[PDB]
């Protein structure tokens, strides 16, 4: 759209501050920011005329703050975080109040404790001879599992090549203990081939998790190593038996 | 002051079907716009739209501004129409021109799948033989996958993956669970599913 945000992702412990920022379209006079939470309609927060912030949700308190200090880009913090806040933030500048264009957001995470933060552990599972006797296809599923938050992104890798045919991923992914605060999480992914391809000893299959987590400037003092944004992945190669 | 009410809340339609989507707002605006927020919760703006009518390939959109509604039109309706459509109407009555949403439509394309073959499979692990899951694969559409009621039974919502090159489209859901005990004959158990369903032996 021409809109920027960043971070596209943010892990935070509660009681912290947090800053995002988005650079609007170029000569846009206007700035509007948004909060959107699971399943619902984005709602308004603030809005600039050049440098001069002129509405504001009374829904909300003291500890967001607002800038837009050049009449260009914005910055917005969130003081004193709760787990409340964990939305997606979205940025949209219009020209002279017409037509709004919307960023990519900043999807947040406000965590109870750092020590919550996992990445996914990735594991392929190969297709089942009674699928390629009965249907002559063949169905590789990866499951990623154990994650916290939820900010993933997979992908499948098919002899070093990004493909899209024949792939569904899960929409979102499900909580291994939705009873609990901060549960962890999984998401499962399809890839279909025809059986002979799979068959293929020459033939490569990766299935790749990004996950976003700790940045290099975030406080880690748990014994087990750094979730930090990171790839993990599951592989299998083809074969006749 | 300003409301916005958008209908129907909940659409399903079969792949190619036509619907309309409707936005009543209660008093005149300066801006409206339609946006689509699909399943992985990205919005997307489709039309900015506070009078006349706007084309944009399969879709396109008509406000009545005297009397306060818009009409979002889907034409031949592919799977990855569904989500949720927003619309988002401002005031005028304040001048910052800031949006208030509609509650939305959820929409579901449900794909067409020229010849189903339901059949529950298990799958084992590339690394180990002592991992696996079950695979409930080439279901019906309308075939509604449930939650298990066991905790230590997970199970995927439905999706379809389109296999482009020999025009051939599948459904599958997934389970897997940690425990030792865990049988596919029993996993899919909470859903009703075909009569005919497939239980491979081995």
């Amino acid at each position: 759209t021409g809109v920027s945000q960043n971070p596209r992702h943010k892990i935070t412990k509660r009681g912290q501050n947090v800053t995002f920022r988005c650079d609007p379209i170029s000569e846009h006079n206007r700035l509007y920011w948004y909060r959107q939470t699971l399943g619902q309609g984005p709602e308004f927060l603030t809005y600039f005329q050049n440098e001069a912030q002129l509405e504001k949700s009374r829904l909300l308190s003291d500890r967001f703050s607002a800038e837009r200090p050049k009449g260009s880009f914005s910055t917005l913090e969130i003081q004193r975080t709760e787990q409340g806040d964990s939305a997606m933030y979205l940025c949209a500048s219009s020209l002279g109040g017409y037509e709004q264009y919307f960023g990519p957001g900043t999807r947040l995470t406000v965590t109870e404790d750092l020590k919550n933060v996992f990445p996914p552990e990735v594991a392929v599972f190969v297709p089942s001879e009674a699928e390629i006797s009965h249907t002559q296809k063949a169905t590789l599923v990866c499951l990623a599992t154990g994650f916290y938050p939820d900010h993933v992104e997979l992908s499948w890798w098919v002899n070093g090549k990004e493909v899209h045919s024949g792939v569904c991923t899960d929409p979102q992914p499900l909580k291994e203990q939705p009873a609990l605060n901060d549960s962890r999480y999984a998401l499962s992914s399809r890839l279909r081939v025809s059986a002979t391809f799979w068959q293929d000893p020459r033939n490569h299959f990766r299935c790749q998790v990004q996950f976003y987590g700790l940045s290099e400037n975030d406080e880690w003092t748990q014994d087990r190593a750094k979730p930090v944004t990171q790839i993990v992945s599951a592989e299998a190669w083809g074969r006749a038996d | 002051g300003i409301q916005v009410e958008q209908s129907p809340p909940d659409l399903i339609l079969q792949e190619g079907a036509n619907s309309t989507l409707r936005c009543n707002f209660s008093d005149s605006v300066n801006n409206l716009q339609w946006f689509h927020q699909n399943p992985w919760g990205q919005l997307i703006n489709l039309f900015y739209i506070p009078s006349g009518t706007k084309q944009n390939g399969r879709l396109s959109a008509t406000t009545v501004a005297t009397e306060r509604y818009s009409l979002l039109y889907i034409s031949s309706s592919q799977t990855t129409d569904s989500g949720v459509y927003f619309c988002a109407v401002d005031s005028a009555t304040s001048g910052t021109y800031k949006y208030i949403f509609g509650t939305g439509t959820r929409l579901k394309v449900l794909a067409n799948i020229q010849n189903p073959d339901p059949a529950v499979y298990q799958l084992r692990d590339s690394k180990s033989s002592d991992k696996s899951v079950c695979l409930f694969t080439d279901f019906d559409s309308q075939t509604n996958v449930s939650q298990s009621k066991d905790s230590d039974v997970y199970i995927t919502d439905k999706c379809v993956l389109d296999m482009r090159s020999m025009d051939f489209k599948s459904n599958s859901a997934v389970a897997w669970s940690n425990k030792s005990d865990f049988a596919c004959a029993n996993a899919f158990n909470n859903s009703i599913i075909p009569e005919d369903t497939f239980f491979p032996s081995p």
